[PDB]
């Protein structure tokens, strides 16, 4: 996984460009969303691990207003409902900070509420000192594919002199890695067949 | 410096070390080396060294689960070879071994039938053709395998219950062993 | 107190700074359990015939 | 310095050393570095670093007892769902095995049956 290929051939996404047009979100902003969330992955394993594209926790889901309550313990299973409703959230959350503001909108990440806006705060004041770890680097991958005021003032913070840049964790660790040793190819077996 | 040094995760410490360095922009404005630069930039090194040694553990832990799902693969498929009317051993200890497997272990069975009875009570299927299912997979079990381990219970209990029926000379108000027993052979 | 000031004031690297405690100075410092309390489950072998 | 670097617990030597600086504070009685506080400096970063492996000890032991709650807990299920009328086996041989349990032993049989006899005679 590196440059989040943008121009990969587009796999399963015949719902991204729908989803933008009902709801007015980028194409490039849900895609790199759902990139960042589960990289594609139908497995998506974590400590909760929810192996839908949009990777949400229980508390999002139910106050997303879906009828999560269905299904496998889960409904935001199938696809194309858990990311337009992504979609929606997304619109929702661009369009109340008045104008195409599509990194403050990254309240996504952290939320509204006792962790969430004293960060938005202190992003409108362009402090970004008092945003948390996790907030500035979310923002930090999304700058590529996002329209922002502040886009310029977030890559010139945490450079070595004031005239630097900073510098993104994918981009400092990327390349550093091991590869499994174990594969999916499995043993066979042979049945003992003597016909007479 | 030395507390985003000491951090668990890597990414954690490359963004902490950024905040840092725009901390020491606003009291250093220029554009010389400084040893307080060699500081950031020793950090940002180590921090590259700590991401090296975290994937090494990341990749180890991966391969130790991935190999407890092959294992359970390897298990499916040579049950399905033996109710499709292939004549091989559905023991764990005559299950193929790769170095993707490992060494097979009785736990190993216990969880595939497990698995597997949670899978055929979760279809969309009526309860005669969940029996049947059932059914194929206890008569392709092994001796000593899970499937039978499972309902030697209800063997166990009927034999039971019929023999102290026969000792107290009266059978109990309750016989749930023979019940289900006779539904089975049914 | 009154003494909420000198106690705070009490080891500082210089006499004009101030003491750090063990909450702040370790604090951020530590590793997750690995071990959670999400059990396997069994099943029970049911036909009913 | 070195003695209180040589303490079990870091939170007991963060104190020392904020009382070795609050000594030398009589003796250096201004703001400059001199090569003294680099000397206290230092000792603060290893007590750092002793903090980060005594994490990973406290850590790895909690997990090892945590272990063997867990697979209490899977052995009572086993015979919750078993006394209810399922039929699923009571053997140790034959529990649910996970990461968050691991192989199950004899004396797990033993200290369950131990526990729960206990249990039962504490009810009212």
């Amino acid at each position: 996984m590196d440059k989040y290929d943008k121009n990969v051939p587009s796999d399963y996404d015949g719902l991204f460009q729908k989803a933008a047009d009902a709801n007015g979100v980028s194409y490039d902003l849900l895609r790199k969303v759902a990139w960042t969330e589960s990289r594609f992955v139908p497995t998506a394993k974590s400590k909760t691990g929810p192996l839908g594209m949009m990777q949400f926790t229980k508390a999002t889901a139910k106050a997303l207003g879906l009828r999560v309550t269905d299904g496998p313990d889960d409904d935001r299973l199938n696809p194309e409902l858990a990311i337009n409703a992504a979609a929606k959230q997304l619109a929702g959350l661009v369009g109340k900070f008045d104008g195409d503001e599509l990194k403050a909108a990254l309240a996504y990440n952290q939320g509204e509420g006792r962790l969430g806006n004293p960060q938005l705060e202190a992003y409108s004041k362009g402090d970004f000192a008092s945003i948390s770890e996790e907030g500035r680097n979310y923002m930090r991958n999304l700058l590529d594919v996002a329209k922002s005021p502040m886009a310029g003032q977030l890559e010139t913070f945490g450079g070595i002199t004031p005239k630097g840049k900073g510098i993104p964790a994918e981009v400092g660790l990327a390349g550093i890695g091991h590869k499994q040793k174990v594969t999916q190819e499995l043993p066979e077996s042979t049945s003992f067949d003597v016909k007479g | 410096i030395n507390s985003a040094l000491n951090q668990e995760d890597p990414r954690t410490a490359w963004e902490m070390l950024q905040g840092i360095k725009a901390e020491l922009d606003k009291v250093q404005p220029d554009e010389q080396m400084t040893p307080q630069r060699e500081w950031l930039i020793s950090a940002q090194e180590q921090v590259q060294n700590q991401m090296n040694a975290w994937t090494k553990a990341q990749a180890k832990a991966l391969d130790d689960s991935m190999k407890s799902m092959n294992k359970l693969d390897v298990i499916d498929k040579q049950f399905q070879k033996r109710i499709n009317g292939e004549w091989v051993s559905t023991d764990f200890k005559d299950m193929p071994v790769n170095e993707n497997t490992g060494e097979f272990k009785h736990s190993d069975m216990v969880n595939y039938a497990n698995k597997k009875l949670a899978e055929i009570d979760s279809m969309d299927i009526p309860d005669g053709a969940k029996d049947a299912m059932k059914l194929k997979y206890l008569q392709a079990d092994s001796k000593d395998g899970a499937f039978r381990t499972a309902i030697g219970t209800m063997v166990t209990d009927a034999g039971q219950e019929w023999s102290a029926a026969v000792i107290n000379g009266k059978l109990p108000e309750r016989t749930p062993a023979m019940d289900a027993l006779r539904r089975i052979r049914n």
